[PDB]
């Protein structure tokens, strides 16, 4: 298993040069995209019957 | 990450006793079926004992049945193995397993090769 | 027996002409009274003759004669026997008769609570089977067409008891009407229509068991042919007979040869389900008993006693106990004994197999579930 | 040799747990703490397609929203019409045991596989107007779990890889996991796809280069399902330790687990919502569930189906929510 | 079956009860 | 509208007739320990699956063989629940151990504990080998009276033959509790009888399944 093992040294070697941003900026990204797309969910509001094909 | 690392072993006279640790991480330690398997070198795995997740399911192969015995510890998170008797046919690499699926009174695969939920496992030699 | 009233007035009327000869001492002669007629009397001698054949109904004594003479004041003797101018016996058994029809009177009530105990409990169990998706299927639908059958029958047995015995009787006695033939003839289908779904059931689940390898779609309507249209044919043949041969009003009488139409298919319908009953419980008995090697299986002869128990009113076999009986206690043990039990027999059915069923169950409390 | 291999993998692995370790200092969920609950969530069966005769694996969405594709053990690949309940076409299967179909987003193509090792590529519309076989990629040697479209003639397929309709070749192998890959996602610019294999990694693959960029740990049992997310920079994977999680990109770590005590059964189908403020992860105990992405919290218990929960859908448009179980039964919540 | 033959008893029943009170009624 | 209709009434027509098919036909599941005899089994009753048609008194059976498949059968194993039954064969000539553990991992798994297992000793080469240490309780095992060896045969090799059998059992009876039977069987690789044994064990399972129903067991 030794070119197994070569193999996956390199692919931790080549993880740890990624850049990771802080966590709190990600989530802060994430949750702005939630709520910035909120009204355009019909399971978060729902839908008037109206505009609804599922009834 | 789940990960498990086997301690112990070495090289000891034939008839002798040993004790063989087995730490796991990553996982909890009551919630699975635990395994020892041993490969023989020239030969594929072959299935020791299991202990279940309490302790009160316990069995061994009929090879070693009546030399070695199984105890698992979840406050430490450690599994012990102690081998008494021991034989020049038990000179193999020893692998602690984990069964893939948690709350299963059974589990697949602990002797497969290349199986994802087992450890380093050390070589016993007599 | 009420073709013996009509000779009361046919003689009142042949002999209500005025009289043609009074040349005798008292002068007597074509005149009628409450009983018999005389043409001519000599008042030298009375002779004995018969008594009119109307009391010869319930009467132990035959041949028996009495004396009758024409005088206005005594027709017979001043005291031939019980009544004056009638057959020597007349009236036995008084408190007989009201035992009798006391007796008649609680097994129909009972009988009939128990039809409506079981028609209520069907028509629930029935839309149970029937309204809910996930159930559908062959066992369930045979299982609701029994059930069909059953509430057919106790409508029809309604029928037959407004139709017949809530009338008054003397009405009855008088005229029969087409009606009365309407409902017979529907209560003799159904009671047949039902009989023939017990066959079925028992035929269903043994071809289920003997033969593993069956397919019942393509056979379901070969079974609904076979538990409707021929009760219907023999119900078709029994009312032609009755209207070309013996008639006689009201087809309640059984005395006929006819009634074996009838009576006929029915056993059989019985017996060959009692056979096939006995072959299943065979086909369980195997497979009930350890089947590799010895185990700590105690007690499987109770395990085949509880569930020939639980098939004995699916199968309804218990008709075999005394439906071999020609007149054998008829009427404290045959009647009393298979009124109760097929009044009961759809209720049972309904409760062991619709309510305490476990797949019914479990659907019914998520369904409970999903409401509330 | 191989001792100093797992020596220097060994410190290799530290210093990502360390890297990862440092750049988190607080949780989403405390973030999120501050935000207004989703609150309990009503969803009725709007529609019930019972046309299947077998178990049904999967299913995927179309791209108007209105058509749909399903398949189950019986061999039959079903396009559905979810607008009035009416089929549209029934393909029958070489291979009974599909586990896996994928619709084009053009709509012009439907994948099917299975435990045949093939991967079957059927044209819907065609000029003679009844479907047939286009392409059968026999290229891989595990069996087949997952498949999505790229585009008409690119697609990427699950096995326990990158091929070209019009060639019909493995252009592109990933390789890296030590289980059988389970689940696979396709991001909304695809261009990066992640995949779940039997073990506690997901690795995320680009497209072009083919290489695996990030490899994300911390579940406890199998992965069997992995979505990503509607922003594209994170995604949430459900494994057997009846435990969900949500990964990113960016930050390269976990963000928040999903469980319950009185929930001890495998997650088998995951897929985000419009918005991404819904999870609904399918569960073993025929019951679905609908789990708030930022509080960590049951929305709702989608518990309609009789049997176990396979697949579940959510429309591009977030329209309706569709849900296959191993009962012969497809359906669609609101 | 049961139910037949206890129609047929029963109705006979009715008869004989009718015809019995019919003639007991005209005792002259 | 009705444009679709008549598309949706002729696929609904061709479902149904593909139904009145499909119930008709009985799928099993192959499995053994991988040189147990198996493909000498196929080879007599004759890349991801291999499937085979035969049929056994106008019924068809559409046997299922693992194919090109890796070792890690944890999670294709489900697609096996729903069969008739799973024909498990066992070299009965530690592969017997490993027999053992992966017939202990069927029996008890939750998705397969509704489906039966047909357990077959296809090596027979027991009298080759008149074991003892490999199985001490052998030693001191007894011949059950419930036991019926042919004529002609060694008491050993019924002896060993019957205590492999009751360690299948032992497993097999430990939790089966009435959902799922084991039907095991002293056959042969060249015998005959392998397609007979099948047909009988599947209309016992079918018997079964149907007195379930009724509630009858």
């Amino acid at each position: 298993s030794i070119a197994q093992a070569r193999k996956l040294v390199e692919q931790l070697k080549m993880e740890a040069n990624i850049d990771r941003i802080k966590v709190s900026k990600a989530a802060a990204d994430l949750m702005a995209y939630c709520e910035a797309h909120a009204k355009e969910d019909p399971l978060l509001t729902p839908v008037p019957a109206s505009e609804n094909p599922f009834r | 990450q789940v990960q498990l690392q086997e301690s112990g072993g070495g090289l000891v006279q034939p008839g002798g006793s040993l004790r063989l640790s087995c730490a796991a991480s990553g996982f909890t330690f009551s919630n699975y079926k635990m395994n020892w398997v041993r490969q023989a070198p020239g030969k594929g795995l072959e299935w020791v004992s299991d202990i279940s997740q309490s302790g009160a399911s316990i069995s061994y192969t009929g090879s070693v049945k009546g030399r070695f015995t199984i105890s698992r510890d979840n406050a430490k998170n450690t599994l012990y193995l102690q081998m008494n008797s021991l034989k020049p046919e038990d000179t193999a690499v020893y692998y602690c397993a984990r069964c893939p699926a948690p709350f299963t009174r059974d589990c697949f695969d602990v002797t497969s090769t290349t199986y994802a939920y087992r450890g380093q496992g050390t070589q016993v030699t007599v | 027996e009420c073709d013996y009233v009509q000779m009361i007035e046919v003689q009142h009327k042949q002999c209500l002409e005025e009289a043609q000869l009074e040349n005798e001492t008292i002068g007597c002669s074509k005149m009628w009274d409450n009983l018999t007629c005389w043409p001519a009397t000599p008042r030298g001698q009375v002779v004995v003759l018969a008594c009119p054949l109307i009391f010869k109904l319930f009467s132990s004594i035959q041949g028996r004669n009495v004396s009758r003479s024409c005088t206005d004041e005594g027709w017979t003797h001043l005291e031939p026997g019980p009544y004056p101018i009638a057959c020597g016996l007349d009236d036995k058994a008084a408190s007989l008769d009201e035992q009798q029809t006391m007796f008649y009177g609680s097994v129909k009530t009972g009988y009939t609570i128990g039809y409506g105990l079981s028609l209520a409990t069907l028509l629930v169990a029935t839309a149970i089977l029937s309204l809910f998706r996930k159930l559908h299927c062959t066992r369930n639908y045979i299982h609701m067409h029994l059930f069909i059958s059953f509430i057919l029958r106790a409508a029809a047995v309604f029928i037959k008891d407004l139709a017949l015995f809530d009338s008054g009787e003397s009405d009855q006695c008088s005229e029969g009407s087409v009606g009365c033939k309407a409902a017979m003839v529907f209560f003799q289908y159904c009671v047949m229509a039902n009989f023939f779904w017990l066959l079925v059931e028992g035929l269903y689940l043994y071809t289920l068991l003997a033969v593993s390898f069956f397919s019942e779609r393509k056979y379901f309507w070969g079974y609904i042919l076979i538990g409707w249209g021929v009760p219907s044919t023999f119900t078709m043949v029994w009312t032609i007979a009755r209207i070309h041969f013996e008639d006689y009003g009201c087809w309640d009488t059984i005395n006929s040869s006819l009634w074996w139409i009838i009576k006929g298919p029915i056993l059989t319908s019985i017996l060959v389900n009692f056979i096939l009953f006995i072959c299943i419980i065979r086909i369980l008995l195997q497979k009930l008993r350890p089947p590799d090697i010895r185990k700590s299986d105690s007690s499987p002869y109770s395990r085949l006693a509880r569930s020939t128990l639980l098939l004995i009113p699916l199968f309804g076999v218990h008709y075999i106990m005394f439906a071999f009986f020609p007149d054998n206690f008829k009427p404290e043990v045959k009647m009393v004994f298979e009124l109760v039990v097929g009044s009961f027999q759809g209720f049972v059915v309904a409760i062991l197999y619709c309510f305490l069923n476990g797949e019914v169950q479990a659907e019914l409390r998520r369904k409970w579930r999903r409401w509330h | 040799e191989l001792d100093q291999l797992r020596q220097e993998a060994e410190q290799l692995k530290n210093q990502i747990r360390d890297a990862r370790k440092a750049c988190a200092d607080a949780t989403l969920s405390q973030i999120t703490n501050n935000i207004d609950p989703v609150g309990r969530i009503q969803m009725r069966t709007r529609r019930t397609l019972r046309g299947h005769l077998a178990k049904i694996y999967a299913m995927h969405w179309g791209t108007d929203s209105r058509l749909l594709v399903s398949a189950s053990q019986d061999g039959k690949l079903i396009i559905w019409d979810s607008y009035t309940t009416n089929k549209v076409h029934a393909i029958p299967l070489r291979s009974s045991w599909v586990m896996t179909c994928a619709y084009a987003p053009s709509g012009n193509y439907v994948a099917c596989g299975g435990l045949d090792n093939i991967c079957s590529i059927y044209n819907l519309k065609t000029r003679e107007g009844n479907v047939r076989v286009s392409r059968e990629l026999a290229g891989h040697t595990g069996y087949l779990s997952c498949c999505r479209f790229l585009d008409d003639n690119q697609i990427v397929t699950s096995s326990g890889a990158l091929w070209d309709i019009e060639t019909g070749q493995q252009t592109t192998t990933f390789t890296g996991h030590t289980g059988d890959v389970m689940s696979l996602s396709l991001a909304p610019d695809t261009r990066l796809f992640v995949s779940g294999a039997c073990d506690a990694s997901a690795k995320l693959w680009d497209v072009r280069e083919g290489m695996c960029r990030q490899t994300f740990t911390g579940h406890e049992s199998d992965i069997n399902a992995i979505c990503f997310f509607p922003n594209g920079n994170a995604f949430a994977t459900g494994s057997d330790d009846a435990t969900c999680r949500l990964f990113d990109l960016r930050a390269d770590q976990e963000l928040m687990t999903y469980s319950h005590d009185n929930i001890i059964c495998g997650i088998t189908s995951v897929s985000f919502s419009k918005s991404g403020r819904l999870l609904l992860a399918g569960y073993d105990d025929f019951n679905c569930n609908v789990w708030d992405a930022l509080k960590a919290d049951r929305a709702g218990v989608l518990a309609g189906h009789d049997n176990r929960v396979s697949c579940l859908g959510v429309t591009d448009d977030g329209m309706a929510v569709a849900t296959g179980s191993w009962d012969s039964f497809l359906k669609i919540w609101n | 079956h049961s139910d037949a033959v206890f129609t047929d008893n029963y109705t006979r029943l009715r008869k004989q009860m009718a015809v019995k009170k019919y003639l007991n009624s005209i005792l002259n | 509208e009705k444009a679709q209709r008549e598309a949706n009434k002729k696929i609904e027509k061709q479902l149904q007739k593909d139904k009145q098919v499909y119930r008709a036909t009985h799928r099993l599941l192959l499995l053994g320990a991988g040189e147990s005899g198996k493909n000498t089994i196929v080879k007599q009753m004759r890349s991801g699956i291999f499937e085979t048609k035969f049929q056994v008194d106008k019924v068809n059976f559409h046997m299922f063989d693992v194919g090109a498949q890796r070792d890690e059968r944890r999670k294709w194993i489900q697609c096996f629940n729903d069969v008739t039954a799973i024909i498990f064969v066992v070299a009965s000539s530690n592969r017997l151990q490993a027999a053992l553990k992966l017939f202990d991992s069927i029996w008890n798994n939750k998705w397969l504990r509704d489906t039966s297992v047909i357990l077959f000793l296809n090596k027979q080469d027991l009298l080759a080998e008149k074991i003892e240490d490999y199985f001490p309780e052998f030693a001191r095992y007894t011949t059950p009276e419930d036991a019926t060896p042919e004529p002609g045969e060694d008491p050993r090799v019924t002896r060993a033959k019957y205590f492999i059998r009751d360690e299948f059992l032992r497993i097999s009876t430990a939790s089966g509790d009435g959902r799922h039977y084991c039907y095991p069987h002293f056959t042969c690789s060249v015998d005959t009888e392998n397609i007979r044994r099948v047909f009988n064990d599947c209309r016992d399972i079918i018997q079964r399944m149907h007195l379930r129903q009724y509630e009858l067991l």
